[PDB]
Parts: C-alpha cells; structure tokens; sequence
RNA sequence: GUUUGACCUCAAAUCAGGUAGGAGUACCCGCUGAACUUAAGCAUAUCAAUAAGCGGAGGAAAAGAAACCAACCGGGAUUGCCUUAGUAACGGCGAGUGAAGCGGCAAAAGCUCAAAUUUGAAAUCUGGUACCUUCGGUGCCCGAGUUGUAAUUUGGAGAGGG
RNA sequence: GUUCUUUGUAAAGUGCCUUCGAAGAGUCGAGUUGUUUGGGAAUGCAGCUCUAAGUGGGUGGUUCCAUCUAAAGCUAA
C-alpha cells in the first residue's frame, strides 16, 4: 500500500477549473476588445508589412 | 535652547496650529440619526442614556424609544451566466429529471457533479424561466 | 601557469570528488544509465513535453476566440517537481522516475533512489540535470516522472521499465554496498 | 459538575502517523550511523547492553536517552541480521 | 512531500552521508571569502521553514565567524550568530536580515547562512505576506537583536524565569528603579 | 564529433532601475563597561548589570497572542498604573539587594508562514515595451521560477466528497 | 445619498453524514568555564565538550496529576 490513505479529490478526474478561469478571463478581454483574437491577427499582417 | 532660540529670532515664521478646541469636541460621524440627536453640551455617556443605548457593557467603576424606534424602523425594513444557463438547457432537453442518468452522462455533465448540485441549479434556471 | 581563484576551486573540487572515500548512498549516483538506454528513455520522454508557456497561451486564447462565439481527454505529460515526484512515488503513481546525478546540494536527492527501491517504483538515475531540464521547459529539473501514458507508448514504457530493471538495477546491486572513490 | 472538555494536542499525545515512522526509519538506513553509534553497535555484539548503555549515558544527556538509543540500535541489529 | 525527508536527514549531522557532505563543504567555504553570497540555500528545507521563498528579492549570504572568547576567558557575552548577522547587515545595507541558520562548523570557524529580503524590490513591496519588512521599523533588526537568535540572547520569552528580561532588561530595570510620587502622596 | 549545443559556478560593464552611509538623539532596542564611594582595614559584595564608549530604529520603540500562570468553584497575549510589598527570595544572612501570581483599574484585537500533489495543465511574480481613466491598469516580449512562485490548509484543527 | 459596473457552472459560511489527517535539530538536553539574577529550587545568557525523542517534549504540583506546544514570523491602543 501507499503510505497515506488520503482521499483523491474530484479535480483529479474532472476538467480543470483554473483552465476554465483563464479561458473565461480571455473571453472578457475579447468582448472588451483588448485582446485581438488569433484569427484576426493573421489579417493584421496580411494587410501590413507589404 | 539652541534651535528654538534661532526659530524665535528668524524671519521664517512659526507654523502655528491652534488645534486645542478641536480636541474636546469631535463631531459624531458614523450615523446621521445619531448625528442629528446628540447634545454636544452633554457628555458621551449622557448622550447615550438620553438616546437610550447602553454605553458600557461591563458595570463601570465609580458612581453614575424617542430615537431607537427610528433605528428599529430602518432595520426591520444571484443570477446565472449565459454559458451556465445554456448548459442547463442542454441537460434538461436531453434528460429532463432523471438525475442518476443526468450525472452519469459524460457528454453534458463534463464536470462530474452530484444530483443535488444539478436539481438546485435547474430550479434556479426554472424559477427565472417558465 | 597561473589560474583564477574560482577555476582553481572547481578543479580542486573535481580532484576532491575522486580522491576521497565516499558513503554508498552517494556513488550510488555516477553508477548511472548508459548511452543507449538514456537515448531510448528520452525517445519516449520527448513525446511528453509539458506544454510550453507560449503554446498554452495560444491554445487557451483559441478556446476563448472559438467557444465564446460558436469533451477532450486529460492530457499526459512528464511530472517534474521534487515535492511532486516524491508525492507521486509513495502513492505509487510513478512508473518511471528519472533522477539527475549532478545536484547543487547533493543532500537533496540522496533518499530518492532507495525510497524508489522501497516503494517498488522502477527508477533510473540518468546523467545530467540540464539533460532532464531540456525535456521539461526548465533550465534544470533534478527529477522527472512518467505517471500515465498514451496506449501507443504504453508497451514501450513497460519495456523501458524492464530494460532499466535489467540494465540499471541488476548491474548495480553492488552499489548499495561498496564505498566509492578509492582511486589511487 | 464536570463538563467533559475539548481534546488537546498532547492528549492524543504522539498520534502514530504511519508516514513519519516510515520517513524516520527511511533516513536512518540511508544516512548510516554516527561514529559513536557505529561503536555502540559493535559494543552490543561484543561487550553487550551493559557497557553499551554506560557509554551511551556518558555520551548523551540522561538515562532515558540511553534507553531509547540502545533499543534503537538493537532494532538496527534485529533487522540487519535476520530480516 | 520532500522536505520531511530533508528535515530528518539534517537532524543526523555526524551520520556518514552528512559527515562527508560537511567535510567537503567546510574546506570549500574556507577557500572563498569570509562574507560571500550563496547561489542558493544549501539547506532549502530549513531555509523555507525560516521563511525563505525562492523568488526575486530574496538573498542568501554565507558568513564565517571565529569561535571562543582568566584573560582567555574574558568572556564577550554576545553570540557568534548575532555577530555574523550584523556583519552581513553592514555589507548588504540595502537588505533586511530576516533569519539565519547553522550550516557547517569547525575548530576555528562556525558558518551560517543568513537570509535577506530586498524591501525595495517590487516583488516584495506588493504581496501582503512580506511587505511588513518595508516598514522603516525594521531597518537593521539584526543590530537591535530582533531576529530569532537576538531575542534568544536578550532572554525575551514568557514566565517566572524571564522576569528580569521579558520587556527588556534595561526597561524593567529603569521601571523598578523609579521613585513614583503621586499628587496626593501614597 | 578534433564539432556543435545544454546547463553549473564565477565575473565584468560611466549597462537599466534602485538602495545604504551623515545629522539629530529626550525617550526607545542592543553591544560594550569602569571607578570615586559604601560596607572595620577588605580578593567577594556595594555604587551598578550605572557613567563614559560603540552600533540601530520611530512616533513612539520594545513587548505580544503561552513549550503562561496556577493548585482554584480555576484564570487566559502584551504593556502600563494602584495593590501584592519592603512581602517571597538573595546576601562576611553585614552594608545592603529585592520580585512575581492573585485582586482592582487603563487599554484592549487578532492573526500569518514552513511541514500533507495545482498535477485535468506555474493557476504566481519582476522588468522592458505600446497605449489608457496613471500611488495604478491593460496588451505583447525578455526573464525568475518545479532545488517550488500561486490558490487551499495552521490545532480554536483542518482537508476531499455527499 | 445618487450613479456606472457586476458573472462564472465564481467565492464563501452554517449543521449533519461519509474518508482521511504532517506540527520549526548543532535545537531541547547534559556537562562545563565565565557572566548575571531576588531566584537557595541552581534565574537568565554566552563560550567550549558531548548531543536527543515522537501515545513526543517542556513547565509546575502532595502514586501519579495538571497545564502548555518550543527551537518560524507580523500586529494598534
């Protein structure tokens, strides 16, 4: 047996909530318009540096 | 003295502050009901017994409804997000009320949540809707 | 010739590393995994680079740019902190624990090979904390573990365990004995 | 009358703790022995616990120190020789 | 975890592993300067439980002091550890001495590893767990014995045994040696 | 491969940005430390854990949330005042030194780390840099960092689930 | 007071059930010389020798009992 009988948490099986927090922070930043999305970042360089 | 002798002799001028009368009489600030009904001629403890309120909960060393009704008058007197709502829409439309099946579903209940969490959140969804 | 102070110090420390008799919990290091098995351990371990800060940032902005406008399994990576590796080992969540031979205070990782032999965790002392660092987005790592694995790499990992058991643990059963560093 | 008070720290005095017993014994085997303990374990096999406790008491602080220490060394011998 | 293995490892100091570690390092520290900076803690476990966080603004300095003191027993009743802490306080005058620990010892020298916080560093000035050291009431805590070892040497604790030095021996002397006279004489 | 590249340690730079010294010093925290004197002449002792010297702080400092006190029908961080009280104890039991608990009162306030895996994801931070509503915020970049920065946890337990 | 923002399956708290569960070493201590205290109980501290344990350990009280949690840190009046 392992040394301690510590019950495994839900978060070790469930998709991570820290990841969900970061994602739902960038979501806000896109609604506000302070992070330009990765799809439009190509379009900003397809028109520029020619 | 050495420094005071020069400062009382110099043309710089003293930084005179007459803040002695302000030390005794400090205006009451935290409650406008008390701020209107506080006799400044009376003391602290006299203004407490005048209003009715107990000033010291321990019995003091030494020898010792007009407004409290107004206080009693003013003292007797969480939504869900777009994604959470749409998630509960999916669960209800696919299952309905079978919470055992609803929580054993890998596709919609991605966070492996209990039955109690689901029935509480769905009733919040149902109260805000029809 | 005349060398600097620090150059003389590290050369003196090098010859001091050889010429002293050393306790057998140390010199259990330097009796380390050979070139072929080390390259073959990394041919597996390189398939599980922890997602670098740039890669994680771009992907989680891809989640935002897609999911906010218009299912995935838990991904597997190597596990790399000493608090976390000695957590994983003793919980028996470790299938291969890689230990660096060169650590700044040696006293840090001295219990680890013998704790791995205790728990039944198939360990390998590999050469270089820099070389462990490369597979893990860090300068140095001291320890690298492989808990869970994709099924394509599972059979290779199990054989990597058996190769390391035969190559490392069987050739170096004498290393629990024998005080190292008696070089004349 | 009494009111059955709340339990404290050293009432469950030294709660067993399976893990720390393991850790102490894990370091004990790895670290080797201190030069006096190295003499002490030779002294049990040759001269016995009599002189072993005598040296241990002079070396350490009190007699209760020497009890726990010679017994500790007797368990080093009991494990190393048999099992 | 990992530090419990370290903690209980460093409790055995004459044990053959730590004997060898201490043999190499005592010589290696002699070859360097008296007060020099450590790249990182040698004992990260004891550093951390004395409050070393491995982040920007946290410094480890290694220090050396001579041992000892009836001319050869004219005493000097301040510790070796407080002497060490003060010397690193002067060479690194921008920092603030947080704590110090023992690392290696010898016939002539006892060694220490002082831990130092940069109160001017912005990674210390934020984070509300460590920005207490930026308050100017901590300018040279080691010079006034406000560190762990200083509070020991002052004899500051609780009880019967420390009555002569519980609020500080100078303070209690001055207080109890004062003819207090009231307006209406007691 | 006699090559190239990771690290580790140690340097330098009128590098970018910071910071330390000196003054004042009543009080406060330390270090260091006498003598005249007083004791019968006098190595103990006394003046005195004083003065002088040296360092270090602030509006207060220090102390402080028990490895505390007690022996009760138990109190409950520290500090300060009255009391204990010239009491207990020390001392050629000489000159002399000399508290503390309790009780009353002033004022009151509590907390934080390290040690058990975030491991379905270093979630943390500094700097540079472009804007903005600038004791800061946001974007991007170089880094620090797994030899451990974040969140959770401190015995009054606490944590994972239901 | 008036007003603009709040969100994300986000952060807590209460009671019960259920499963677990670490606590500061050249440190305590012992000896020792020196200093220091009202501290005779050896009061504190400093140097040097030696140096621990976890149903631990310390401190008190007539077979035992009581009460603390050291060797990490902050905090007004």
């Amino acid at each position: 047996m392992p040394l301690t009988a510590v019950p495994e948490p839900k978060r070790r099986f469930v998709p991570s909530k820290n990841e969900a927090k970061r994602v739902m922070k960038i979501v806000r930043a896109i609604r506000e318009g302070r992070i330009i999305p990765p799809k439009k970042l190509k379009e900003m360089k397809e028109k520029e540096k020619i | 003295s050495v420094r005071k002798r020069k400062m009382n002799r110099s043309s710089v001028g003293k930084a005179t502050r007459r803040n002695k009368d302000k030390q005794r009489k400090i205006n009451i600030q935290s409650n406008p009901i008390i701020a209107a009904n506080w006799d400044y001629s009376l003391t602290m403890a006299q203004n407490y017994k005048k209003l009715g309120l107990r000033a010291k909960l321990q019995t003091p060393a030494g020898g010792k409804e007009t407004e409290v009704v107004k206080k009693l008058e003013e003292l007797a007197s969480r939504s869900q997000s777009e994604r959470e709502e749409e998630w509960l829409e999916k669960l209800y439309k696919k299952h309905g009320d079978d919470y055992k099946k609803m929580f054993f579903d890998k596709k919609l209940n991605i966070y492996q949540q209990s039955e109690g969490d689901l029935k509480r959140r769905l009733l919040r969804w149902k109260k805000r809707n029809g | 010739v005349k060398w600097p102070e620090y150059v003389r110090v590290q050369r003196q420390k090098k010859i001091l590393s050889i010429r002293l008799k050393v306790p057998p919990t140390i010199a259990q290091f330097q009796y380390t995994l050979d070139r072929n098995t080390a390259a073959e351990t990394f041919k597996l371990f390189n398939k599980y680079r922890p997602e670098t800060a740039a890669e994680k940032k771009e992907r989680l902005t891809k989640e935002a740019a897609a999911v906010a406008e218009g299912a995935s399994p838990k991904p597997y990576a190597v596990k790399y902190g000493l608090n976390h590796v000695v957590a994983l080992i003793e919980n028996k969540k470790a299938k291969l624990v890689l230990i660096a031979n060169d650590v700044d205070p040696i006293e840090l990782v001295v219990f680890l090979p013998a704790l791995c032999k205790k728990m039944g965790v198939p360990y390998a002392i590999v050469k270089g904390k820099a070389r462990l660092g490369t597979l893990v987005n860090q300068k140095t790592s001291a320890v690298a573990a492989l808990t869970e694995v994709r099924a394509e790499d599972e059979a290779a990992l199990a054989k990597l365990v058996s190769t390391i058991d035969a190559n490392f643990a069987d050739k170096y059963d004498e290393v629990k004995k024998h005080w190292g560093g008696g070089i004349l | 009358t009494s009111m059955t008070p709340a339990p404290k720290i050293s009432y469950k005095k030294g709660a067993a703790s399976n893990r720390t017993k393991f850790v102490r014994s894990l370091v004990r085997e790895i670290a080797g022995l201190s030069p006096y303990e190295r003499r002490l374990i030779d002294l049990i096999r040759n001269s016995g616990e009599k002189r072993a406790r005598k040296v241990a008491k002079k070396r350490l602080g009190s007699f209760t120190r020497a009890k726990a220490k010679v017994e500790e060394m007797n368990n080093i011998i009991a494990a190393s020789r048999r099992h | 975890g990992a530090y419990k293995y370290l903690e209980e490892l460093q409790r055995k100091k004459q044990s053959d592993v730590l004997r060898f570690l201490q043999r190499v390092r005592v010589w290696e520290y002699r070859q360097k300067n008296v007060i020099h900076r450590a790249a990182r803690p040698t004992r990260p476990d004891k550093a951390r439980r004395l409050g070393y966080k491995a982040k920007q603004g946290f410094v480890i300095y290694r220090v050396r002091v001579r041992r000892g003191n009836g001319v050869n027993e004219l005493k000097y009743q301040r510790s070796l550890r407080a002497t060490a802490e003060e010397r690193v306080g002067r060479r690194a005058a921008n920092l603030r001495v947080l704590n110090s620990y023992w690392v290696n010892q010898d016939s002539t020298y006892k060694y220490f590893e002082v831990i130092l916080v940069d109160p001017q560093h912005k990674a210390i000035r934020r984070d509300a767990r460590y920005n207490w050291i930026c308050d100017p009431v901590h300018k040279h805590r080691e010079a006034r014995g406000l560190t762990a070892t200083g509070k020991k040497s002052r004899g500051i604790n609780k009880g019967h045994k420390f009555n002569n030095t519980k609020a500080g021996r100078r303070k209690t002397w001055k207080r109890q040696n004062t003819l207090s006279l009231w307006r209406y004489r007691k």
